[PDB]
């Protein structure tokens, strides 16, 4: 009698779903997967640049970490709205190269709509790109637990020299300009809310399914409960 | 866990 | 009052990367592939687990149960695709998941290999325990050209499931025997035509379909050695 | 071989 065939039928395996909805549009589908692998990819290169900060790898492990997990959003979309600045075309979304939302060819209105201002904010003030690399600097800082920072006095010290070099960057009464930049700035976390909320929103939506790397599936898993409990302290430069 | 990984080397 | 900072912000910003995009690609074909091979990662994590709850097969060297895993992995998701295929009563459906079933061209060709498992499966009226034998019985059907670093216990655990299939038939008996070892020998021909589209689309930058990692890493350890023949196909008839 | 020598030790 055929004992090991029992032994079999209790360890086969339960039959799995794809998670694959004909409704959900193919374009939309493939448009967002394609741009949450690529975001995957930026966000690996993003790690390995903080490390190439100057005193990043100063502040404890831990803060790293918690840097790269709160501001991953807000590198993503100002680095996306400089290159669709830097595009010259007005309304696009320069993703990559080769993906280039012409914002003309409405689920994802209020999405497009926050991604869009980075870049109309960035032609509006004609922003250098030695001021560009500063302030993408300080949004890798502008977000911390509410409780705060293992190395506070270490991140304080390294956001102020950030900030300073910022105003190198625009140095008459210049100071406007600075007021105006970190103005932006400022408006980076009303621009991440919208567009992480949608993010979280696509991550665990069953119907639609949307696929994500391992990479942003562990930094969205971390942060959804940290959104919910309001667990961030935004750094502001002006009161709201 | 990816995060911490790229973060040791 | 020199910015010096700056300067060395410019040299470590990141390159753009690209999305790999390709508007002539459909959007339809992309999105079946692409989630094709998610489903598939997730259904290869699972045969790891199933394959160490076999019993004998934690007892080979480590080595050897990563060998077996990344030689049949095609196979057992075929054979599983085949299966579940002719459950759904239609030998002419492609049942990948309960939501994701195809109903029927580049793939016409890898779309007539992937139902022969289902249409044969069907005629030879297999019951659930012919076919999970057969099923561990794949996992033990190729091996390395070299050999195994515990081939005696590998031939030892597939000579118990050979038995096993035998008992299961057993109530004429080796004409049915005959007939679905032929059918583990066809898989080879399956698996082979199945891997060679996988191997294309892997590569290929135009269509850029995505992988998951469990079966990009698969796929990479195993192109050398599908190019190389560095394969033993072990079979039933000659 | 990472992923799949992780999930065989597991
Ligand atoms: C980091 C990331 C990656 C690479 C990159 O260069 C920049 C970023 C920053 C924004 C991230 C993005 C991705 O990961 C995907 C994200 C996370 C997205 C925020 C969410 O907005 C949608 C989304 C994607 C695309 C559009 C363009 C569009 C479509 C239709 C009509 C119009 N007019 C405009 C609109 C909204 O895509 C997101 C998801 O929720 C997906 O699930
Ligand atoms: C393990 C896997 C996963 C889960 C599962 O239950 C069984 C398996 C075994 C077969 C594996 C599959 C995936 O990985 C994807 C594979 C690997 C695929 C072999 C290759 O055939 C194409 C393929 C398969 C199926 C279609 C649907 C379709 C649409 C329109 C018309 C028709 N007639 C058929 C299209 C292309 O998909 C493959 C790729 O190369 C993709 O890049």
């Amino acid at each position: 009698t055929p004992t090991l065939v029992s032994l079999l039928e209790v360890i086969e395996p339960e039959v799995l779903y794809a998670g694959y909805d004909s409704s959900v549009p193919d374009s939309t589908w493939r448009i967002m997967t394609t741009l949450n692998m690529l975001g995957g990819r930026q966000m690996i290169a993003a790690v390995k640049w903080a490390k190439a900060i100057p005193g990043f790898r100063n502040l404890h492990l831990d803060d790293q970490m918690t840097l790269l997990q709160y501001s991953w959003m807000s590198l993503m979309a100002f680095a996306l709205g400089w290159r669709s600045y830097r595009q010259s075309s007005a309304n696009l979304l320069c993703f990559a190269p080769d993906l280039i939302i012409n914002e003309q060819r409405p689920d994802m209105y209020d999405q497009c709509k926050h991604m869009l201002y980075v870049s109309s904010e960035l032609h509006r003030l004609q922003v250098s790109y030695e001021e560009y690399l500063c302030m993408k600097t300080l949004l890798l800082l502008s977000s911390v637990p509410k409780d705060g920072l293992k190395s506070q006095e270490l991140f304080d010290e390294i956001r102020m020299t950030y900030i300073k070099e910022l105003g190198k960057a625009i140095v008459s009464q210049n100071w406007q300009r600075f007021y105006q930049l970190t103005k932006l700035l400022d408006s980076m976390h009303e621009v991440v809310e919208n567009l992480l909320n949608y993010c979280f929103q696509t991550f665990l939506d069953k119907t639609m399914s949307i696929e994500f790397p391992e990479m942003l599936a562990e930094i969205i898993t971390n942060q959804i409960p940290k959104y919910s409990n309001g667990n961030i302290k935004k750094l502001l430069f002006h009161q709201k | 866990n990816a995060l911490l990984r790229y973060l040791l080397d």
